[PDB]
């Protein structure tokens, strides 16, 4: 019945650097699904308690978010680019794994996900 | 779908 506490956006226990993929991960790939009509339901954690699904967090055990995903990357969390590429990854894993197979969200998801691989292809 | 269910369905 409760939300759990968000992911991790921030920590300064682990070493930070800018690299020419995060940039474009920032910049391109989290800027492009960003900005999509089909974003919203993506753009913060999932709240549990205000949109009645109490099943969630018993069923979803590695939660992930665009929110969380774009101040990873505005806090340098990510040292190497397959992080956030996993977390993107995750996202999409936890909306098909939740949601049913016929439902607009898993298809508002997969024309996401259609984008984000598209954009990957073109990493620097 | 709908904002008041976070595009989830039931």
């Amino acid at each position: 019945s409760m939300n759990p506490p968000p992911p991790e956006t921030s920590n300064p226990n682990k070493p930070k650097r800018q690299t020419n993929q995060l940039q474009y991960l920032l910049r391109v790939v989290l800027k492009t699904l960003w900005k999509h009509q089909f974003a919203w339901p993506f753009q913060q954690p999932v709240d549990a308690v205000k949109l009645n699904l109490p099943d969630y967090y018993k069923i979803i055990k590695t939660p992930m978010d665009m929110g969380t995903i774009k101040k990873r990357l505005e806090n340098n969390y990510y040292w190497n680019a397959q992080e956030c590429i996993q977390d993107f990854n995750t996202m999409f894993t936890n909306c098909y794994i939740y949601n049913k197979p016929g439902d607009d969200i898993v298809l508002m998801a997969e024309a996401l996900e259609k984008l984000f691989l598209q954009k990957i292809n073109e990493l620097p | 779908a709908r904002k008041s269910t976070g595009g989830k369905a039931p």
